[PDB]
């Protein structure tokens, strides 16, 4: 829902953890051009948990959708934006040609032509030092051996759909050594008392009848348990109450 | 905003050179490519010109089109016109805030079509309308070359007095004219008289039918 | 080849909200030409741009006709449909959908079009559709006659379609009573007059109602 | 899939010894396919084969070229060279590596090959090439020469490997002084003549360097 995108050469990254990972707030936008994923599945994405979410947000140049891919070589692939060879997320892209575009043409956004050598994965390399193509020097102004190192977009409104300003944001799913932390919503129906039911608060699987206790616990303790190991008691998670775990017959 | 400026309506002998211009207002003419459409009478229009220097297959070569940055104008030359191409055509292109916008559009006609004389037809009403308390007479004109073709309406004795509809003359299929007449009145006033007649003002000549009711 | 067929009500009340829907055949709106657009044209005048649709949601409407044109697309059954509020009596033309070509350098080559059909604006007096027959050398002429019909669209058909040799048609008239007339006929030898009874298969768009008479 | 990669310098001096290494991606050479091969072809000439040679070190060779070639493998990098020594001017050929399918019921299916690598076999040594841009009907063209240089792999990118449409390569041509000659053109259209400048991207295989000019 951002207002601005920057250029594809300075991608702005933000970094997603410590929250509930609802990835089913993102279709409510436009129709996205393309939706592939990579190792992950978009169907049970929220059923899965992960470390850190890196979100690659970047405008660029209608068919150069297809260079941003794991392996993909090009333009944009080498000198603006490379992703490795075994990576796993999503790509999302969509049309903005109502927003990024104006009639006098919206030179806003530039890239990065060339480079002396190809990024590394996730580099950003942002700088306006004159293109050396000659052994001669290029100080002060570009030269007839010397060239630029950006060059801007067009983004008019009349361009063809292959060079409409596209809107490409990319997610990182990788889990490095870190234990997950963002899963997404667990939602499930309500609790049901006074009959016996399984329940699994927090991952504590069992069967037993739910019913209120004055065993207060402590403000950090979840459940309680017997002399013979066995849960006796656990704190509902919705609202803070203790609900004894006992055998129904 | 880009408005188009079109001529209404332009007419040439057939076999000759036609040029078609269509000229900017308020824009640059080379910032967008301009289409051109033929669009004959009751039917869609067609592709005819993209890119400025494309035409699609099917297409004559004899269509062809040109732009002209330093008179912001483009022209649509025709070699060789004949009476297939006689159609509307129109110049389309597009705002810098990519708004598409048409011509005012380009009557085109062929001088060269070959004299023919027109076919009148008049059809009386019908015992079925009688029956209705109405009645109403169908003249029918066609095959005739002049578009100036008028029509009326005797009672072989003084004009008819009953409502008289006109219609304006359209092209058809082989490129020739095509028009109609009514006329309505009450079928006690059909019955009562001798005969009723349909006059059709042609170039030089007149055509009647005079059809009498009494069976 | 790709075909559309527009549709709607002919008839629409005055300062109501006027809705045609256009029909897509031969694909789907994905990447076939990536603009659906709408145009109009008046009757005996030129044409006249609307607003073409992306599926992905971006819309374009004409700047004399911004807060009154309302475009929508439904990708699950291949139908964009044109909507337009507040309708008067300067709306009356015919209107065509037609698909634009993106996939070049810039948006051009209206390549395909659609069958068209006219909506009437108007309401007062509205009227069903009416027929009566026309009495009719080597060959003779006779049709059939439809008259007292409020909306201007009509359609016409003879022998269902089959060997229509000889069918003519004419332009239709708006009489002084408020009322459009329509005449069509055919051209047949004189010895079919009575035997090999021809039927006129004219059909009311804005209604569906067909007539069948010899 | 697995694919192969040849590496190695292009220009050996003469009685020199050849060395080249092939790169195997993806698929280890210990249970794969048991044999890799090199296949030389000199310059519109058939394909000479040369050995292949087994992972467990059962090493073929060629009758015709036993006193020369060498052939070993080093399973933790999943690549084998080849050597040869006392190498001539007729040894002039493109060099290839490609697996044998051997793990089936006999020796057979050459399945998967490289893309190759040209190897010169003469004292010249000499450096890069001099480079020269050409700038530039509905269309133009545009292109840049290549000369001046004795090794003959180079690059012909355009556009910093982007827009491939309408390039095309010609043949090089040794001169009378004892260098080769290059072009390559491109189609582009007419009216984009003032914007988005069709770079031509050169690189130097046997000097790894690399020039871009408009
Ligand atoms: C968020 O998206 C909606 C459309 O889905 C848009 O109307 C709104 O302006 C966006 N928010 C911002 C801050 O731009």
């Amino acid at each position: 829902n951002a207002t601005t995108f920057a250029s594809v050469y300075a991608w702005n990254r933000k970094r997603i953890s410590n929250c509930v990972a609802d990835y089913s707030v993102i279709y409510n936008f436009a129709p996205f051009f393309a939706f592939k994923c990579y190792g992950v599945s978009p169907t049970k994405l929220n059923d899965l948990c992960f470390t850190n979410v890196y979100a690659d947000s970047f405008v660029i140049r209608g068919n150069e959708v297809s260079q941003i891919a794991p392996g993909q070589t090009g333009n944009i692939a080498d000198y603006n934006y490379k992703l490795p060879d075994d990576f796993t997320g999503c790509v999302i892209a969509w049309n903005s040609n109502k927003l990024d575009s104006k009639p006098s043409g919206n030179y806003n956004y530039l890239y990065r032509l060339l480079r002396k050598s190809k990024l590394k994965p996730f580099e950003r390399d942002i700088s306006t030092e004159i293109y050396q193509a000659g052994n001669k020097p290029c100080n002060g102004v570009a030269g007839p051996n010397c060239y630029s190192p950006l060059q801007s977009y067009g983004f008019r409104p009349t361009y063809g759909v292959g060079h409409q300003p596209y809107r490409v944001v990319v997610l990182s799913f990788e889990l490095l050594h870190a234990p997950a932390t963002v899963c997404g919503p667990k939602k499930s129906t309500n609790l049901v008392k006074n009959k016996c039911v399984n329940f699994n608060f927090n991952g504590l699987t069992g069967t037993g009848v739910l019913t209120e206790s004055n065993k207060k616990f402590l403000p950090f303790q979840q459940f309680g348990r017997d002399i013979a190991d066995t849960t006796d008691a656990v704190r509902d998670p919705q609202t803070l109450e203790i609900l004894d775990i006992t055998p129904c017959s | 905003e880009f408005m188009l400026t079109q001529p209404h309506s332009v007419s040439e002998s057939p076999e000759m050179t036609v040029t078609i211009s269509c000229t900017g207002s308020s824009g640059s003419i080379a910032d967008n490519y301009v289409q051109w459409y033929q669009q004959r009478p009751g039917s869609a229009p067609t592709t005819v010109i993209y890119e400025n220097y494309q035409r699609p297959s099917g297409v004559p070569n004899r269509f062809s089109g040109s732009i002209d940055s330093s008179s912001n104008s483009a022209s649509l030359t025709i070699s060789g016109l004949k009476t297939e191409d006689e159609a509307d055509y129109y110049c389309q292109s597009y705002d810098n805030s990519n708004v598409a916008v048409f011509g005012g559009g380009t009557q085109l006609t062929v001088l060269g079509q070959p004299k023919a004389a027109p076919s009148v037809t008049l059809f009386p009403p019908s015992s079925e309308e009688l029956q209705a308390n109405k009645a109403t007479l169908v003249c029918l004109i066609s095959d005739f070359y002049p578009g100036a073709v008028t029509v009326a309406w005797k009672a072989d004795s003084s004009p008819v007095k009953a409502g008289v509809e006109t219609t304006t003359p359209s092209k058809q299929s082989n490129n020739k004219y095509a028009a109609s007449s009514y006329l309505s009145l009450t079928p006690e006033q059909w019955k009562s008289h001798r005969s009723y007649s349909c006059q059709v003002t042609h170039e030089g000549s007149t055509v009647e039918k005079t059809v009498a009711p009494t069976e | 080849q790709v075909q559309l067929q527009e549709s709607g009500p002919g008839l629409v009340s005055p300062s109501q909200t006027l809705s045609l829907t256009c029909t897509v055949s031969g694909g789907s709106i994905r990447n076939e030409v990536y603009y659906w657009s709408w145009i109009r044209q008046p009757p005996g005048k030129g044409l006249e741009w609307i607003g073409y649709i992306h599926y992905s949601g971006n819309t374009y409407y004409n700047p004399s006709l911004k807060s009154r044109v309302a475009i929508s697309v439904d990708t699950s059954k291949n139908q964009f449909s044109l909507k337009l509020n507040s309708v008067t009596a300067a709306d009356t033309a015919v209107y065509y959908c037609a698909r634009v070509s993106v996939g070049g350098r810039l948006v051009s080559t209206f390549d395909y079009w659609g069958q068209g059909t006219l909506v009437t604006v108007a309401s007062a007096s509205t009227k069903g559709p009416s027929v009566f027959p026309l009495a009719p050398g080597g060959t003779a002429a006779l049709g059939c006659l439809v008259k007292d019909y409020f909306p201007e669209p009509v359609t016409v058909s003879w022998n269902s379609g089959a060997l229509t040799s000889g069918v003519h048609t004419f332009p239709a008239v708006l009489q002084s009573s408020g009322l459009y007339s329509l005449s069509s006929v055919v051209t047949v030898p004189s010895s079919s007059l009575g035997t090999q009874t021809y039927i006129c298969n004219v059909n009311h768009k804005p209604s569906n109602t067909k007539v069948d008479k010899r």
